[PDB]
């Protein structure tokens, strides 16, 4: 595993991320949020729709219990596209 | 007549996954009668449920108001939510018995006006959201901090003291 978040920390797996996303350390959970902010801007108004209708906290939220709820199998997966899948699963462009 | 902020946090069900108050929306929406993804499918709005929270932390503590949304089972079936914060916002302030609400017209006013006192708040046309946030805000150490979220980012931050 990672220690803990840094922009180095590249295909970060969606174990790594959901341990940083839940921290105590109010830092460390606002990096792992910034994470997520870089990965909805990547995505919103493509797979998912959209920021005029999802607050931010909504968002975090659906992602948090997406990751909750995920099989522990998928969570070697890539962070970025467990997180675009929680929300076009969801929340589609129509 | 005005709740003390513990009883009415006591009765809020955030929606902050971190909270120790925490509650997902699919919980809150069963309690009073609806499965979230019947709602999501006829608006995704429904998504947004700070006013549905703020709606059910009110009636728990006895306050009136009218929602568009009826309430179909539980404690409270025949009574209603009101699922858009501005428009819970908005009896809160013209017609309940917390009073008018203070209104201030940008974030460091809002900041030292709230300074550290609690209460409800509703931000007020957020930036890049098509509506606003209802919630319960309190200092902790010498920042403000919300129930669910803050979102200072905003037109106008009105405040009802509680205390």
């Amino acid at each position: 595993s990672i220690a803990h978040l840094t922009s180095d920390d590249v295909n970060l797996p969606g174990s790594d991320f959901f341990r940083f996303y839940r921290s105590a350390d109010k830092q460390e959970k606002e990096k792992a949020r910034i994470y997520l902010l870089g990965v909805l801007d990547a995505t919103e108004g493509k797979s998912w729709c959209q920021y005029s209708q999802l607050q931010t906290v909504t968002l975090q939220e659906f992602v948090f219990e997406f990751f909750n709820k995920l099989p522990a199998a998928r969570l070697h997966e890539r962070a970025a596209p467990l997180i675009e899948e929680a929300l076009a699963t969801r929340f589609p462009c129509k | 007549m005005k709740p003390l902020y513990r009883q009415l946090k006591s009765s809020h069900y955030s929606s902050d996954y971190s909270s120790p108050g925490y509650l997902a929306a699919e919980a809150v929406y069963a309690e009073i009668g609806y499965e979230l993804d019947t709602l999501l499918k006829q608006n995704p709005g429904y998504a947004n449920t700070c006013a549905v929270r703020m709606s059910l932390a009110l009636l728990k503590t006895g306050i009136s108001f009218k929602g568009r949304l009826p309430i179909k089972k539980g404690a409270y079936k025949g009574k209603t939510i009101e699922p858009g914060a501005k428009l819970l916002a908005d009896q809160l302030h013209r017609s309940s018995s917390f009073g008018k609400a203070k209104i201030f017209f940008n974030a460091p006013d809002a900041e030292k006006g709230i300074g550290n006192k609690k209460g409800v708040v509703f931000f007020n046309k957020i930036t890049n959201y098509d509506g606003g946030h209802i919630d319960l805000i309190e200092p902790e150490n010498s920042l403000l901090t919300c129930h669910s979220h803050c979102y200072f980012n905003c037109k106008e931050v009105w405040f009802w003291e509680l205390s």
